[PDB]
């Protein structure tokens, strides 16, 4: 959960609204086991 | 690092961009909330737009640490303080603050 | 740097186990010495405390006069793996023609030995056990005729699709393990891994899987341990038409590499439903037989 | 000098005169997790005496047509003191137990109590007594608390599996004319080196009168049965805010 | 690189870009108590990372006419997580803090916050105003918990003594155009080794513009004022129920 | 036994307080070097950051061209026993014949020397101190005359009972500290040893001495250090018959053997009672004078 | 903005206990990805088609 610490705040002549962009990833400690099938199958019909 | 769909709301094609990006802006001071998501990296949500996510879904269990990076894009004349928390299992989703 | 002297002295922290008993080799059962009479005070062996919560530790040597006896008698035939390692049917699948259950030519079967009651009781001795395993899958009509017919086997772990249908795309198979076989082929055979997320699996799990209030209506999930659950098999006949026979699929499972803890009481009235400990209230029966009077055989 | 005791942990200590023995269960101490075993990546806590030590949570009255009753641990101290703020608090939890029942009576009155300790003690129902119905047990009689939960078929344990059978785990007997009490060391036994003190019991303490309890009319009538517990090696992880389930 | 900085203490991080260093008070960090220094007897207890963290407890809005505020420790974390229990089931509580106020603007606002510790902060009245009735302050204002409590008369810190001279104690300044936060490490300070955590607060943390707060019409106008807070070196002993005041 | 890093390793205990500050000896002001001309870019010893929270570094050397100065002027007068030994009133008791308040030939004054604001200020410069002391008490009549008039002080610690009468039980002083004294012989002296079950006396004390609510009605125990009472200071004539002189005895105390902690801000509102630093709201006056313009002298 | 990952390990924003992680990393290796056999191709012969 995020929440704002004190607040955004901007002079006059900047937007008062501002994007965050979030980037993830793992740690070097992951690891991952017993391989299997994606839940997705990315096809409806055959493929021609 | 790969890009964590947050928000992951708008469906309309020409919206889907706008799935990358969460937004921050002035508030009242009341310790506000501006987002949430559950940090589980297989399971159906935000996590589905990432690499890691999508690797994950091939194989059964996991385990390890994760990380969440965060890059504010607004100007460089705008400050601010944002307190991102965990919350281990067991705690539901926090109330306030 | 720690300098309170409670803090240099404390014991937190001490990750050894301390252990008051250990392990000696017994391949055979143990001798018989000679004795002879003992006619003493203050020695007495027959005399016990079972309040303390040990078994008696008076020896034959100790009650009565006895020879020397040389025991080579094996004690190999009682080991976990010996006891364990014996297949035994653990799942039965229908694949019917005209049929109620599975008229389409596919079937799901949720992985759960506690079906059958030879099985079960054995295992349910022990509270964790881990173990690798030997599956074999015997097939034939329900006559136990041998017919022509090529069969796809897949395991479908948790979170992978589940086969819907006879045609479904899953059956591509490209990563979750397939085999095809023919019912006119010896049963198919396959070896399989210990796969819990956790150290051993757990026949009895006293608790809930989830947080938050536990109403009548999620009471069902009390002792759902997903550790064990490994998973779905699914079978089907490999056509894009539907077979022309009935068949059965007879799941038998032989663990090897075997490893047990915490003895438990055993199983002494008949199991109702599965992975459940329920009774029949109604029906309490006495572990065995009775008798009329206890001064009369 | 086996009969005479005295358990001192923390701010508390216990003494008897009429003791026998102490059973450390499957024979070994309680201990902390090994960093090999271990798999969480935080710090614990390790609040040391302040939840290690003995904690008395109930009276039982034994009477001549008592069932028996039992406890989940440890679901029966998740709301007393420090321990239970530590387990609250914590997703993660581990400890032993030394658990001390007590009941004295008269050299002139009888009777004998099992006190046994059973592992992952899943209760089971009567199934709608014809078996049909695939009936669950309530929350209340699964995790119990500190009051403890009467046993309705002690024979089979309320789990379909024989009493006659149940001194294959760690216990002690309370034959009034030889005891007063019972005394029980618990290691941590589970299958996870860490698990969560509210969703998990890891067993169940059992008290069973098999020897029924007999006296003459004019004796004291009421002999109380009091369990007395403490944790030992507590250990937590997983911090963030109380939840009580 | 004094600019910036990171504060990790249990399971919490704090950071930093426009800070102007550290304040450790009197020159000395937070220590457990001695043995020599002791006078106690039983084992403390010292839970470490379940209470020795980070702390947001409240948001005050800075505006141009405040007056200041003033919160009491430990006072403001009695109810308060790990921490809060422990100070209540114990007796007896030692600690140091570290204090972190976080407060942002923009190069185009001004105005500047004295932020000091005040060791012993004893509130005075105004007594009738004429001086002539001898009024005591209620404990809401002597203990103010959480939300703290807004100065009446902040040139005599509501306690007959000089503003101008608070800086003869451990402080630091949160001005604009300079810093975004104070960060002040505080060791245990009283007469005696351990204290009620309920009964005496052992300092008292200001929070006061002395350089009010000012901007122009259309740039952001709501500017908090953030609290938080770390024990370190947390000690409890004589341990019995949990009691609140 | 340790066995787990995170114990070993772990500093929880360190019972010394690491400081980062020490004393150097400075009986003389500090001297003055010679010091030149400086036109350097990098070097900016006028330039300061006061919100860290120190004090300017920058000294007369580098802001000026300077001479040399050989310092030699004491710091001596400015130790805390040099500041403090001094005696000074701390309290006033009166004895009157015909009287409102003592009639009787005997008074009970409990120990506070908050009632005079010279030396009350200058304690309060910090917050914890510790001393001992030199009492003296000079007695006479209102009019500063000397009678010949024989009098007894007693010290009664909390606990011992206090004298209810010139004829009280009490005054038997079979353990207490007693001194008879004449008006006509010098002021009586004694040395009073550091009282306080605390390491320190405290001048401040935020908090209360009891547990419990802490309704309207105890609020003027807000503040109250038992610590700090040391008990009660009781005098009457040594007679059984009532004197004839009313009487005046003015109590000193000189401190020594003195340490304090923790400076505070000093008092700059007038005083109004004892031990509690209440002020007048309606007169709150600035520090100290004040001038129409800052553009003017 | 640079390109790079978070080089911020568990250790520095938390205080972390020892922890010998035996987990192995063999499964997710090319092979072991794709060395697992699935339909790429269906042929037809049909008698009357
Ligand atoms: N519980 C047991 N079951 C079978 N054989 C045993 C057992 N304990 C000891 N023995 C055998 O008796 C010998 C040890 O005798 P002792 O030294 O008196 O314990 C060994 O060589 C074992 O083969
Ligand atoms: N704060 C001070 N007040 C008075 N004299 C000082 C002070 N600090 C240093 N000195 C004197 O200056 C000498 C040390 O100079 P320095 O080595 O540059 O610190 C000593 O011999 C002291 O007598
Ligand atoms: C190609 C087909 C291979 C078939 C794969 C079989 C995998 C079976 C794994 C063995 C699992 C052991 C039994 C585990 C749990 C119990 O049955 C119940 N869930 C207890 O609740
Ligand atoms: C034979 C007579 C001897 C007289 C004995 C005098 C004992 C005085 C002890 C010095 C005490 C220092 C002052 C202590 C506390 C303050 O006055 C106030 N209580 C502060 O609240
Ligand atoms: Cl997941
Ligand atoms: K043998
Ligand atoms: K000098
Ligand atoms: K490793
Ligand atoms: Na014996
Ligand atoms: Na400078």
């Amino acid at each position: 959960s995020i929440w704002y610490q004190t607040n955004y705040v901007v002079p006059i002549g900047a937007p008062n609204t501002a994007y965050i962009i979030a980037l993830a990833a793992a740690q070097k400690n992951f690891t991952m086991k017993l391989c299997k099938d994606a839940s997705d199958i990315l096809q409806t019909g055959t493929i021609q | 690092e790969t890009i964590l769909e947050v928000n992951n709301v708008p469906t309309n094609a020409t919206s889907l961009m706008e799935r990358l990006r969460f937004p921050v802006s002035a508030q009242a001071g009341k310790g506000e909330l501006c987002a949430v998501f559950r940090a589980d990296p297989g399971r159906n949500g935000p996590w589905q737009s990432t690499l890691l996510g999508q690797l994950c879904g091939y194989y059964t269990q996991w385990s390890g640490s994760l990380e969440v990076t965060f890059m504010f894009t607004g100007s460089f004349m705008a400050t601010g303080k944002m307190l991102i928390a965990y919350t281990p299992p067991g705690g539901p989703l926090p109330k306030d603050r | 740097g720690d300098r309170v002297a409670d803090v240099i002295e404390s014991s937190i922290g001490d990750s050894v186990s301390r252990a008051l008993t250990h392990a000696l080799p017994a391949p055979t059962g143990q001798n018989t010495q000679v004795s002879s009479h003992r006619l003493d005070t203050g020695k007495v062996p027959a005399l016990q405390a079972a309040e303390i919560g040990a078994s008696s530790n008076a020896s034959d040597e100790s009650m009565i006069e006895t020879r020397c006896v040389l025991n080579s008698h094996s004690t190999a035939e009682t080991t976990l793996d010996s006891f364990f390692s014996r297949a035994g049917l653990v799942g039965e699948i229908d694949l019917p023609l005209k049929g109620t259950t599975n008229p389409n030519g596919y079937a799901n079967w949720d992985i759960d030995i506690t079906g059958y009651a030879q099985m079960r009781r054995k295992v349910e001795l022990f509270t964790y056990m881990r173990f690798d395993a030997e599956f074999t899958f015997v097939a034939c009509t329900p006559t136990g005729e041998v017919v022509p017919q090529l069969l796809q086997y897949m395991f479908v772990p948790p979170g992978a699709p589940k086969p819907d249908s006879r045609e479904s795309l899953a059956w591509q198979t490209a990563t979750n393990p397939s085999v095809f076989v023919k019912l006119s082929d010896p049963p198919a055979q396959v070896s399989v891994p210990f796969m819990s997320p956790a150290s051993a699996y757990q026949w009895f799990y006293d608790g809930y899987p989830t947080f938050g209030e536990h109403k009548q209506e999620k009471d069902l999930e009390y002792g759902a341990m997903p550790n064990n659950m490994m998973g779905t098999f699914s079978v089907r006949t490999v056509g894009t038409s539907k077979s022309k026979y009935p068949l059965v699929v007879r799941i038998y499972m032989r663990m090897k590499h075997v490893r047990a803890w915490i003895p438990r009481p055993m199983r002494n009235q008949n199991y109702l439903f599965k992975a459940n400990p329920n009774y029949a209230g109604n029906s309490i029966k006495p572990t065995g037989a009775s008798r009329t009077a206890i001064t009369t055989l | 000098s086996d009969r005479v005791a005295q358990l001192t942990i923390g701010n508390s200590t216990i003494t008897t005169q009429e003791a026998a023995n102490i059973i450390v269960g499957y024979g070994e101490w309680p201990s902390y997790c090994s960093d090999s075993d271990a798999t969480a990546v935080d710090k614990p806590t390790r609040p040391d005496v302040s939840v290690n030590r003995f904690y008395t949570l109930d009276t039982k009255l034994w009477e001549k047509s008592s069932k028996g009753w039992y406890w989940k641990f440890p679901d029966v101290l998740t709301e007393t003191g420090v321990f239970g703020q530590n387990a609250q608090f914590h997703y993660l939890y581990r400890s032993g137990f030394c658990i001390h029942v007590q009941c004295n009576a008269s050299k002139f009155h009888q009777g004998a109590l099992l006190v046994a300790v059973l592992p992952e003690y899943v209760i089971g129902t009567v199934a709608g007594g014809t078996g049909t119905e695939d009936t669950h047990p309530p929350y209340k009689q699964t995790q119990p608390g500190a009051d403890g939960f009467e046993l309705q078929h002690p024979y089979v344990l309320d789990a379909g599996i024989p009493i006659s059978q149940l001194t294959v785990c760690p216990h002690q007997w309370i034959n009034l004319r030889t005891n007063n009490c019972a005394t029980i060391i618990v290691p941590y036994i589970n299958a996870l080196p860490f698990d969560s003190a509210l969703n998990h019991c890891n067993f169940g303490l059992l008290v069973v009168p098999i020897s029924p309890l007999d006296y003459d009319q004019g004796a004291t009538p009421v002999i109380p049965i009091t369990i007395t517990l403490a944790p030992m090696c507590s250990e937590f992880a997983g911090l963030r805010q109380a939840v009580t389930q």
